[PDB]
C-alpha cells in the first residue's frame, strides 16, 4: 500500500475476548503492524489502540458506519454472551445507555459488508462457552443467524490465530473485491471457506499428515517425556491427528517455534476447543 | 464551579472493558467509581478437568499476559503434585516470561500510554481525539514519540520471538506445564535469544528510559497527583535459586507509611459492590467462590474486591520497585538530575508522593523494564544448554497448591484444590483484580478508585487526566474480572 492509497474502514469490537486475537496481529512480519495501519485498513475502532475514548469513540464509530453503511469491515474478537440480557459484556455507554455486545451486533452487524470472526471465541464459542460456563457465550455466526442478521461472516480461528491467518484473510478478500467488487468479491471468498467457515489457504491442510515426526507416530516412536524431541508426542496429548492448520510450515512467531516442536499441539483452530481437545496432556 | 459527573465507557488503550464515572467538583475529582464490564468465569469452567489443563485455560484469561498465568499456573500444580522442577527447567521458565515482561511495558508505555502526551499522525488509529489534548511536546520531541512508537512495534515483536523461542508460541505459550519447561535450550538457541535480547536491551536503555524521563519534565504537575492511598503489594517473583525463598523481587506489604510482611492468609475477596452472590463475600482465596449475580442491586463491577488485612492496596512496577528498593538506572540517575534537579540513587530516593503518582508509575515501569535486563543477562550466563528442563509427575488424586508470582501489572497467585484427580476448586487473584476493583463492603475505595481523588479537571469538555491516571495503572480487565 501508500499512505494516500484506498484503505476500507475497520471496526473492531472485543465481547468476551483475551486481547489474544489484537496481540497476535501485533506480531505480524510482513506487512508489518505499521504498514497494515497506515497503508491496508482504516482501522477507525479499537478499544487497545485508539486515541479517543469513551462515548466519544463510539459516537465515531457510528458517524464513520452511516457514511458507509454496507461497506466497512466488522472484526469481532471474543465471543457474545446472551444470558441476563447481553450484561455479561458491556462495551461503552452514550446518551446514558448502556451498550452490550449484543446490542452492538445487531446495531453494526447489519450494516457491515462482511464481520470477520477472529479467534476460536468468535468463530465457534471458545473457552467462554466450554463445559462450566454460564453467561451465554455465544459464536458470531451463530448469534447473527438467531437475529437474522444476514451479513457474510469469515472465521479466522485459533487461540490465538496466526497474524498471517488474519492479515492473509484480509488480502485474499481485499484482492477478491479489487477484482470483482463487493458482492461479487464475497461470493469469491465464500467459495474458499471450508464448512467450518475457513479459508482454505491457511485452514485446508491437516497439521498431522505433514508433521516432520509423522514418520515417528507410524514406527510407534513416543516420547515419554516433553523434552525428547525425537519421539512423536501422540501420548503426550498432540491433538496434530484432528486439527487443520499450516502451523507445520509457517511456525509462530517470525517461524521461531511451533507448538508441536516445543510441546504438543492443542488442536486450538478446531471448533470444539477446548472440550473436544482436553484432556491436553494425554491421548 | 459545581459538580460535573463524567462517564468514560470505553476506557481506551487499556486492556479489556472498563467504565470510569467520577464526580468533578470545583475543578477536580472528588469520587470515583470504576467498572469492570465483561465477565468470563474462568474459575468454575475449570472444575471438573484435569489439573494439568488448567496451564493452558489460565492464560486465556489475557493474551498480553498469558505467561504469567500460566506460571501461576505451573507454580500451583507443582506444588500440588509436589514435582520437583530442575534447576534448568527454573531458569528456562524464567528467561520465556521475563521476555515478556520486556513486551508489555513496552507496549503499555509506547502503544498505550504515549498517545496521552504524543500526538499521532492524521489519520485513524491515531484521530480524531478531544480537541484539547493537552499535549505539550515540541515538534521535535513530538516526532521523537512518533518514531519511537513505530520503532517499538519491532521491539515488542522481538520481545514474543524471545518468548517463543522456549516458549513454543506467543500469546498462549505451551513451554511451561506442571514439573518444568518442555524444550531443553540448544546453543543454537540460546545464541538467537541473545541476538534478540541485544536489540531490546539497546532501544530500552537509548531510548525508552530516556523519552520517559524527558516527557515527564514536560508534565512535572503530573507528579503531583495521583497518590491514592499510597500503599502497594508484592508477593514475590522470578525464583534465582531452587528453595523456593530467593526471588528477583522480593515479597512485601507497603501501608501507612510502614513496610511490613506479606502474608497471604490476610487476603479477603469482599463482593457488596461486586456482581457476585452475597453469601460469597469476604472469603480467603483457598475458600473462594465464584456466583456471578448480574443483577444484584448497588453492584458496579464484575471485579471483586480484594483485601490485605482489610487494607487496599496497589500493585504494578511502582509497587515492586518501591517494595524492593533497587539501585535506578544510570541514566534515570542523570535526568532526575538534568531535568528534575533531583539527586537520586535508589528508587525510595524520589519519595514516597512522586513514586506513587500519575508519571512515577510510567517512570518506576521504565525503571523496572531496565531492571529486568540484567536479571536476564544473569539468567543467559547461568542457563546450560542442553540439561534436561522438565520433570513427570504423575496427576494425585487429591491435593492443593498456590502460585505466586508478579504479573507485569501486579501480583498474581493462583490456587488450586484436586479432589478425584479433577479440579474442585480453583480461584485467581491477579494484579489488574489489585489495581481496579471496587469499593469493599465498608465503603473503602480501590486503589485506582482512590488514586482519582484530586485529578485536576480544569475543562469538563476535554477531561483528558482522568483517563490518563488510569492509564499510568496499566489496566488489564480481562486479567481483573477473569
Ligand atoms: S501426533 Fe502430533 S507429533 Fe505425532 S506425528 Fe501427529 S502431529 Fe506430529
Ligand atoms: S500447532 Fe495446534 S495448538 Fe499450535 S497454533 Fe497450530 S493449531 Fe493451534
Ligand atoms: N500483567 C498482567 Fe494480567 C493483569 N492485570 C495479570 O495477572
Ligand atoms: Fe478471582
Ligand atoms: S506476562
Ligand atoms: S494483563
Amino acid at each position: 500500500g501508500t499512505l494516500t492509497g484506498e484503505r476500507p474502514p475497520v471496526f473492531w469490537l472485543q465481547g468476551q475476548g483475551c486481547t489474544g486475537c489484537s496481540v497476535t496481529l501485533l506480531n505480524s512480519v510482513h506487512p508489518s503492524i505499521a504498514d497494515v495501519l497506515l497503508k491496508v485498513i482504516s482501522l477507525e475502532f479499537h478499544p487497545t489502540v485508539m486515541a479517543w475514548e469513551g462515548e466519544h469513540a463510539i459516537e465515531h464509530m457510528r458517524k464513520v458506519a452511516e457514511k458507509f453503511k454496507g461497506k466497512f469491515f466488522l472484526v469481532i474478537e471474543g465471543s457474545v454472551p446472551v444470558e441476563a440480557d447481553g450484561k455479561y459484556c458491556i462495551i461503552g455507554e452514550a446518551n446514558h445507555h448502556e451498550i452490550s455486545m449484543v446490542d452492538a451486533l445487531k446495531e453494526f452487524g447489519p450494516n457491515a459488508a462482511a464481520v470477520l470472526a477472529v479467534g476460536t471465541c468468535a468463530a465457534y464459542g471458545g473457552i467462554p462457552a466450554a463445559e462450566g460456563s454460564e453467561t451465554g457465550a455465544t459464536a458470531v455466526s451463530k448469534f447473527l443467524g438467531d437475529n437474522g442478521i444476514k451479513t457474510p461472516v469469515v472465521n479466522i480461528p485459533g487461540c490465538p490465530p496466526h497474524p498471517d491467518w488474519i492479515v492473509g484473510t484480509v488480502v485474499l478478500a481485499l484482492d477478491a473485491i479489487k477484482k470483482n467488487g463487493l458482492e461479487g468479491g464475497l461470493a469469491e471468498v465464500v467459495k474458499v471457506l471450508d464448512s467450518d467457515g475457513r479459508p482454505t489457504p491457511f485452514f485446508g491442510r491437516n497439521i498431522h499428515e505433514n508433521c516432520p515426526y509423522l514418520d515417528k507416530y507410524d514406527e510407534g516412536v513416543m516420547s515419554a517425556t516433553f523434552t525428547d524431541k525425537v519421539g512423536c508426542r501422540y501420548d503426550l496429548g498432540c491433538k496434530g491427528p484432528m486439527t487443520m492448520a499450516d502451523c507445520f510450515e509457517r511456525k509462530w512467531n517470525g517461524g521461531v517455534n511451533w507448538c508441536v516442536q516445543n510441546a504438543v499441539c492443542i488442536g486450538c483452530v478446531e471448533p470444539d476447543f477446548p472440550d473436544g481437545k482436553s484432556p491436553f496432556y494425554q491421548a | 464551579t459545581g459538580r460535573t459527573t463524567i462517564a468514560i465507557d470505553p476506557v481506551t488503550r487499556i486492556e479489556g472493558h472498563l467504565k470510569a464515572e467520577v464526580v468533578v467538583e470545583n475543578g477536580k475529582v472528588v469520587d470515583a467509581r470504576l467498572s469492570g464490564g465483561m465477565y468470563r468465569g474462568f474459575e468454575t469452567i475449570l472444575r471438573g478437568r484435569d489439573p494439568r489443563d488448567a496451564s493452558q485455560i489460565v492464560q486465556r484469561i489475557c493474551g498480553v499476559c498469558p505467561t504469567a498465568h500460566s506460571t501461576a499456573s505451573v507454580l500451583a500444580l507443582d506444588e500440588a503434585f509436589g514435582a520437583k522442577v530442575p534447576n534448568n527447567g527454573r531458569i528456562t521458565r524464567n528467561l520465556i516470561f521475563g521476555a515478556n515482561y520486556l513486551q508489555s511495558h513496552i507496549l503499555h508505555f509506547y502503544h498505550l500510554s504515549a498517545q496521552d502526551f504524543v500526538q499521532g499522525p492524521d489519520t485513524a488509529p491515531f484521530v480524531p481525539r478531544f480537541p484539547k489534548s493537552d499535549l505539550r511536546l515540541s515538534k521535535e520531541l513530538n516526532k521523537a514519540g512518533v518514531d519511537q512508537y513505530i520503532e517499538a512495534l519491532e521491539v515488542r515483536r522481538i520481545c514474543h520471538e524471545m518468548v517463543a523461542l522456549f516458549g513454543g508460541r506467543m500469546p498462549h505459550v505451551q513451554g511451561q506445564v506442571v514439573g518444568g519447561a518442555t524444550e531443553i535450550p540448544t546453543k543454537e538457541k540460546l545464541v538467537e535469544y541473545a541476538a534478540r535480547f541485544k536489540k531490546v536491551r539497546d532501544f530500552v536503555e537509548q531510548k525508552y528510559v530516556p523519552v520517559v524521563y524527558t516527557i515527564g519534565s514536560k508534565y512535572k504537575d503530573m507528579f503531583k497527583v495521583g497518590q491514592g492511598f499510597k500503599a502497594a503489594l508484592c508477593v514475590g517473583a522470578f525464583p534465582l535459586d531452587n528453595s523456593g525463598k530467593k526471588h528477583l523481587f522480593m515479597p512485601g506489604v507497603y501501608a501507612k507509611g510502614k513496610d511490613m510482611p506479606f502474608d497471604p492468609s490476610k487476603i479477603k475477596e469482599y463482593v457488596k459492590y461486586s456482581w457476585f452472590a452475597e453469601e460469597t463475600t469476604g472469603l480467603n482465596y483457598k475458600e473462594g467462590k465464584t456466583i456471578p449475580a448480574p443483577d444484584k442491586a448497588g453492584a458496579y463491577s464484575f471485579v471483586k474486591a480484594p483485601r490485605y488485612d482489610g487494607l487496599s492496596l496497589e500493585v504494578g512496577p511502582l509497587a515492586r520497585m518501591w517494595v524492593n528498593n533497587p539501585e535506578l538506572s544510570p541514566v534515570g540517575k542523570k535526568l532526575l538530575k538534568d531535568l528534575f534537579g533531583i539527586s537520586a540513587k535508589k528508587f525510595r530516593d524520589l519519595g514516597e508522593e512522586a513514586a506513587f503518582s500519575l508519571m512515577g508509575r510510567h517512570v518506576a515501569r521504565a525503571e523496572e523494564t531496565y531492571y529486568m535486563l540484567g536479571a536476564i543477562e544473569g539468567w543467559l550466563k547461568e542457563i546450560k544448554a542442553g540439561e534436561d528442563t522438565v520433570v513427570m509427575p504423575a496427576v494425585p488424586a487429591s491435593a492443593e497448591g498456590t502460585g505466586f508470582t508478579e504479573a507485569p501489572r501486579g501480583s498474581l497467585l493462583h490456587y488450586v484444590k484436586v479432589k478425584d484427580s479433577k479440579i474442585d476448586n480453583y480461584q485467581i487473584v491477579s494484579a489488574s483484580l489489585w489495581n481496579c476493583n471496587p469499593r469493599d463492603d465498608m465503603g473503602q475505595r480501590g486503589a485506582v478508585e482512590e488514586a482519582l481523588i484530586g485529578i485536576p479537571v480544569d475543562d469538563i469538555q476535554n477531561p483528558v487526566n482522568v483517563a490518563r491516571l488510569i492509564r499510568a495503572f496499566d489496566p488489564c480487565l480481562g486479567c481483573a474480572v477473569h
